């Protein structure tokens, strides 16, 4: 939802630099 | 959009290997999008010509994708490997031998 099923997606969204 | 080499925004490969092992272990299934990124992933060391850390990578995920055994991480590892293939071949015509 707010952040995908990818995993990479959510790591680099995660990350916030 | 053309970025030094990162996945996830980590460029560090400790910070990717660290990535790539997570994934792995964490995640039984692998989405096409990550495999996709993994797949531009590699190119981008290619085009950045770090060959290097390419290598590194490919065998590092051999390692995981092959400890896992399954069939998905089998293909994937495969799959990534026929873009390093035809695009080391597109830009230097030099491959790299995986096995």
């Amino acid at each position: 939802g707010s952040h995908k099923k990818s995993f990479f997606d959510k790591k680099r969204s995660e990350r916030k630099w | 959009g053309h970025m030094a080499p990162n996945l996830a925004g980590a460029v560090e490969f400790n910070d990717v290997k660290t990535l790539l092992r997570e994934w792995i272990t964490t995640i039984s299934d692998p989405m096409e999008e990550d495999i996709l990124q993994v797949v531009k992933y590699c190119t981008d060391l290619i085009e950045e010509k770090d060959l290097e850390k390419l290598d590194l990578v490919i065998k590092y995920m051999k390692r995981l994708m092959q400890q896992s055994v399954e069939s998905v991480w089998n293909m994937a590892f495969d799959f990534i490997l026929d873009n390093v293939q035809v695009v080391l071949q597109q830009t230097y015509g030099s491959t790299l031998k995986v096995t």
